[PDB]
């Protein structure tokens, strides 16, 4: 799903 | 050539108006074949004379009384007649050949009636399946995105060809039907079959074929109306829904919505919205327009076994898909090879919007490291890609899906927040909304942007660039890669190149500018602001702005806003060092974060020694805040890879634990001896990392937390005592020090876990036990579906492989099981990619390689299928780590002896 993460 | 056997439509007939009736059939037929019926008319309009029409269609057969379509005049004009209908299954249409020619400016209505398979294939009008009790539940629902309308009813498949859609479902009569828009009214009983309803919905505004969605389910919602009239819904399995699920993405999207109802200058373009929690969408999530799909775990939250971290997600990707209901829907990229700019603005504005939904968790911070360090890792490479691709050379739906990576997500957000910030964000929001009334319901390419910002420049006196919006941004667009910035502190001399990870690497893609970027340069001299600059197309210059005295010290890209890395001389990072040493809060958080990581990617480029970077985690003992850490932590995960199984871990470990000790007595005080959380989602964030560094790494105190509170756990089963955020620690650090009582009593929460989150938790401290028996029948469970699922396999199998006692027994396992790829290479994928690189990962050494090599051998039968090329990747990778290794081991195991006392 479209966020982008760490 | 013939137009039919071209990619791209022509240009000859644009779409008015489409009427489509899908019926799913959510039973199967004898076969156990699911199907789906359809009725569609396309209104369109003849541009230019043409004896052909060419509209797309995919896996569709017709059941149109005649030929394959029925063609009528709108009004009073005339129509020839059909010669014949045709389907060209490579290029992915439907055609008719007429027997005379459609006349410019006189609209056509093409009726067709069709059907396909309704298949468990996330692709077009798809079934998906789920259990609800010992009942098996089957959903209709759509993803259309790129090129998928087409394999639902035939259309004008582009995403340029706009237009409006009346959608009607008929369903089963108890069940639920949502598309796009809201309903006319209430559903009407089907006279064939009363059985069945009708349901009708609201014309569409002009729009995408792409964007699309219609859903029948037994899913139920939550729902508020804001104050303007938007009915906003969440919609879930009914069991999901009575849990309170749905409530958080609820809470969120009211504000999400309302802020960037004023950030665009635009109202919410729609009467409803609508956002869905799919069980296992693998494409994550769909910004269809007003009826947006998400996986459970991406909309879904459950406050009593989630993570904060869990909700960082939820905010951030509805925040991403809402963005969309303007930016791309509203106002849409004429064609695939501008995904970037519809992608890579979402991903830098989630950012904005999640941040106005939750003000006080300062997550505007995370794009540096969840998009800037994350896609610099692969734009550091030769085999990188300029964010543009000309719009001729993206054709085939192959073609398409390639735009969808790393480069356009990651890069674009990165470069569309350092335009936003040289620009200064009023200036931005105003050529934004400027750009997106000029083509409201219509196309545009990043030009267009482009031409709107330098507007609203033009229109000012205040911003002055050294060059056109354009100029500036073509360097960030049009050629890959990015650059180093070095400074010489002790003239003020600074230089910029094309920075790669490889020191040794051949770059043979050409770039228009010489690997030259217009580069913007915020400076901070002492902890005080300095004048902006801008380094022009050189690749050296001088400013006084970067000479210091050698007390003095200054420090390049502010909070990372510039899409580059910074290099100074060596006295500049010993009195960085010394600044962070004794009062690290003058420099901020983001740039102590920095730091860090510029400094590894340096000392991996050859361009400072790795004992710098070691040097730049130095001040770590004193740092409270997240970031830094972080940046330490993936910078030296690597380091821990290479070097867990040999005599560098013990001081690398002790080294860690004097670090980390102040932090986790910092956390022990401030929670209260655990008790509760830190307000922030920062802070939550720092203590997460802070038990997990101090229990990896044998701190006695959080080895002895981690104990009493599985203890705790185990003699009251049903009251977990563990918050959601240290599970993932404090399960792994039990199950390593303790036994088969831990271990038998974790694997019996994971059979009963009714959470997907907890029960990856569990899956993963599984693999945490220091015994050897119990890992080998761990590793012997993975491949039983009664024990643990086919999607899980390889992931577990990964987990055990990344414990240094599992290490050669999931190896062992792989190497010999490898015949599991004649029965898991057919039916069903099974990431063979990533188990690989798994267990390949800490290979270091010569003899590594030849086991490596020496298991390849087996090419006779067999083969490798989806991970081909990832063991190509493993041997290459495996070379380049038993160099890295030889160059590194020896300074780096007497930086750890030196300063771990
Ligand atoms: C979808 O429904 C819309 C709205 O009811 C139809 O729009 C009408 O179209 C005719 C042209 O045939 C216009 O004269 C009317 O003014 C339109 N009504 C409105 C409210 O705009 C539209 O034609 C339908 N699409 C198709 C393919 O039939
Ligand atoms: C597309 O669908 C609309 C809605 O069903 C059709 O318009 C209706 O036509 C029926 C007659 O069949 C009339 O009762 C109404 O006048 C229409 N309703 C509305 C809301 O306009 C429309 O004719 C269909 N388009 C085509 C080209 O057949
Ligand atoms: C909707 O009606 C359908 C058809 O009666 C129901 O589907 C049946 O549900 C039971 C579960 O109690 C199963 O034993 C049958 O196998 C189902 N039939 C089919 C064809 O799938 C369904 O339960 C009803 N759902 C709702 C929400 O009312
Ligand atoms: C794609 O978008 C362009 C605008 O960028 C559309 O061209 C415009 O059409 C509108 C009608 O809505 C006219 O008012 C403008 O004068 C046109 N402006 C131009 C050409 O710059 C174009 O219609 C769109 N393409 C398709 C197939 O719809
Ligand atoms: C660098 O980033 C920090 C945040 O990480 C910025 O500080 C924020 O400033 C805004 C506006 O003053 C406030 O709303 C926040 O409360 C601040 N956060 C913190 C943690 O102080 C800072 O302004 C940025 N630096 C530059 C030069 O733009
Ligand atoms: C489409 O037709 C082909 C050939 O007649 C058949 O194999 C297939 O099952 C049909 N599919 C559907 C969904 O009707
Ligand atoms: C949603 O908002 C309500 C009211 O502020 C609050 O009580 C509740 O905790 C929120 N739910 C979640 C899951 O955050
Ligand atoms: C757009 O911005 C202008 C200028 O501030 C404001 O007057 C107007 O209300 C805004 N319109 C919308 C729809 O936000
Ligand atoms: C700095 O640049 C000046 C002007 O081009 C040049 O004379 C000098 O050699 C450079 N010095 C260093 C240390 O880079
Ligand atoms: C550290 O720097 C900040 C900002 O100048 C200041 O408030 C504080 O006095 C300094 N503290 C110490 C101990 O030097
Ligand atoms: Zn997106």
């Amino acid at each position: 799903a479209a966020a982008a993460a760490a | 050539s013939k137009p039919w056997n071209r990619y791209r439509l022509p240009t000859t007939l644009l779409p008015d108006s489409y009427n489509v009736t899908l019926r799913p059939y959510l039973t199967p037929n004898a076969d156990g074949l699911y199907i789906f019926k359809g009725k569609s008319i396309v209104r369109f309009l003849c541009q230019e004379p043409t004896d052909v029409i060419i509209i797309h269609s995919k896996k569709l057969n017709y059941t149109t009384q005649g030929h394959m379509v029925v063609l009528r005049g709108v009004g009073d004009s005339q129509v020839p007649e059909i010669d014949r209908t045709e389907l060209v299954e490579l290029t992915e249409y439907l055609v008719v050949h007429l027997k005379g020619s459609l006349q410019p400016g006189h609209m056509y209505e093409m009726e067709s009636e069709f059907q396909g398979e309704l298949a468990d294939d996330l692709a077009g009008f798809y079934r998906s399946e789920y259990m609800e009790g010992n009942v098996k539940k089957v959903l209709a629902t759509t993803q259309m995105q790129s090129t998928d309308a087409r394999k639902s009813f035939p259309c004008f498949d582009e995403p340029a060809m706009k237009a409006t859609f009346n959608i009607t479902l008929i369903h089963p009569n108890n069940l639920t039907a949502l598309s796009n828009m809201p309903p006319k009214g209430s559903s009407t009983p089907l006279a064939e079959d009363p059985n069945w309803s009708v349901t009708e919905f609201e014309t569409t505004p002009v729009m995408s074929t792409y964007l699309l969605a219609y859903i029948v389910s037994e899913f139920q919602s939550v729902n508020e109306t804001a104050q303007n009239g938007v009915l906003i819904r969440i919609w879930a399995r009914p069991n999901a829904i009575a849990e309170g699920h749905g409530m958080y993405a609820l809470n969120v999207t009211g504000p999400i919505l309302n802020f960037f109802a004023n950030h665009y200058n635009t109202s919410y373009p729609l009467p409803k919205s609508d956002q869905i929690a799919l069980p296992d969408f693998n494409a994550g999530a769909m910004e269809n327009w007003g009826l947006v799909t998400y996986r459970e775990n991406a909309l879904l939250f459950d406050p009593q076994s989630s993570s904060i971290s869990n909700k960082e997600r939820v905010v951030t990707v509805i925040a991403h898909e809402l963005a969309h209901q303007w930016f791309g829907n509203l106002v849409t990229l004429a064609w695939w090879n501008d995904l970037w700019l519809n992608e890579g603005f979402a991903s830098y504005v989630e950012y904005l919007g999640a941040d106005h939904a939750e003000p006080t968790w300062n997550l505007k911070d995370l794009i540096v490291p969840g998009d800037v360090y994350r896609v610099m890792a692969v734009d550091a490479l030769a085999s990188s890609h300029p964010l543009t691709t000309p719009a001729e050379e993206v054709n085939t739906p192959a073609q398409i899906s390639e735009m969808f990576d790393s480069i356009s997500y990651s890069k674009g957000a990165s470069v569309i927040r350092m335009l936003s910030n040289f620009l200064t964000e009023d200036l931005f929001k105003e050529g934004l909304a400027s750009y997106l009334h000029a083509f409201a319901y219509q196309n545009t390419t990043y030009l267009d942007l482009w031409e709107h910002l330098q507007k609203a420049v033009d229109a000012q006196t205040s911003i002055r660039l050294p060059d056109t919006v354009r100029a500036i941004m073509d360097r960030w667009t049009l050629q890959m890669g990015f650059p180093v910035i070095t400074v010489d502190t002790k003239t003020g001399n600074i230089s910029q190149k094309h920075f790669l990870l490889d020191s040794e690497s051949n770059v043979t893609r050409s770039s228009a500018f010489d690997y030259l970027w217009i580069v913007p340069i915020s400076s901070i001299k002492n902890g005080v602001m300095q004048d902006h600059y801008w380094l022009r197309d050189v690749s050296q210059a001088q400013n006084d702005l970067f000479k210091t005295a050698s007390d003095d010290w200054v420090l390049l890209n502010v909070n990372v806003t510039g899409y580059f890395q910074v290099n100074y001389d060596e006295d500049n990072w010993r009195m960085i060092q010394h600044q962070l040493q004794t009062n690290l809060s003058v420099i901020p958080v983001i740039n102590r974060a920095q730091v860090i990581y510029d400094s590894f990617n340096l000392a991996t480029a050859h361009m400072v020694p790795v004992t710098l970077a070691l040097d730049n985690t130095l001040f770590l003992n004193g740092e409270k805040e997240y970031m830094p850490w972080q940046a330490a932590l993936s910078s030296l995960s690597y380091f821990s890879l290479m070097f867990d199984r040999s005599e560098v871990y013990g001081p690398m470990k002790k080294y860690l634990r004097k670090q980390v000790e102040p932090l986790f007595q910092h956390f022990e005080t401030l929670t209260k001896n655990w008790t509760e959380r830190p307000e922030n989602l920062m802070d939550q964030y720092s203590e997460i990392n802070a038990i997990s560094t101090a229990c990896s790494n044998g701190l006695p105190q959080c080895e002895n937390l981690a104990k009493t509170l599985f203890d705790q756990w185990m003699s009251d089963p049903e009251n977990n005592p563990i918050h959601p955020n240290l599970r993932s620690t404090i399960y792994c650090n039990a199950i390593a020090q303790g036994g088969q009582d831990q271990w038998d009593f974790a694997w019996g929460q994971l059979q009963q876990a009714q959470l997907v989150n907890e029960a990856d938790k569990l899956r993963s401290a599984l693999a945490c036990s220091n015994e050897v028996w119990l890992l080998n029948r761990y590793l012997g469970y993975t491949l039983n579906p009664d024990l643990i699922r086919k999607q899980d396999a390889t992931s577990t199998i990964n987990s055990i492989a990344s414990n240094v006692i599992g290490q050669p027994l999931a190896w062992d396992f792989v190497q010999s099981n490898w015949k599991k790829l004649f029965q898991d290479y057919g039916g069903g994928s099974f990431s063979f990619s990533n188990l690989i690189q798994g267990v390949t990962r800490r290979f270091s050494s010569e003899f590594e390689l030849q086991q490596l090599e020496q298991f390849k051998k087996n090419n006779m039968d067999v083969g490798f299928g989806s991970g081909t090329r990832a063991l190509e990747q493993a041997l290459e990778k495996t070379k380049a780590n038993i160099k890295w290794v030889k160059e590194n081991k020896e300074v780096v195991l007497n930086w750890f002896i030196e300063h771990s006392s």
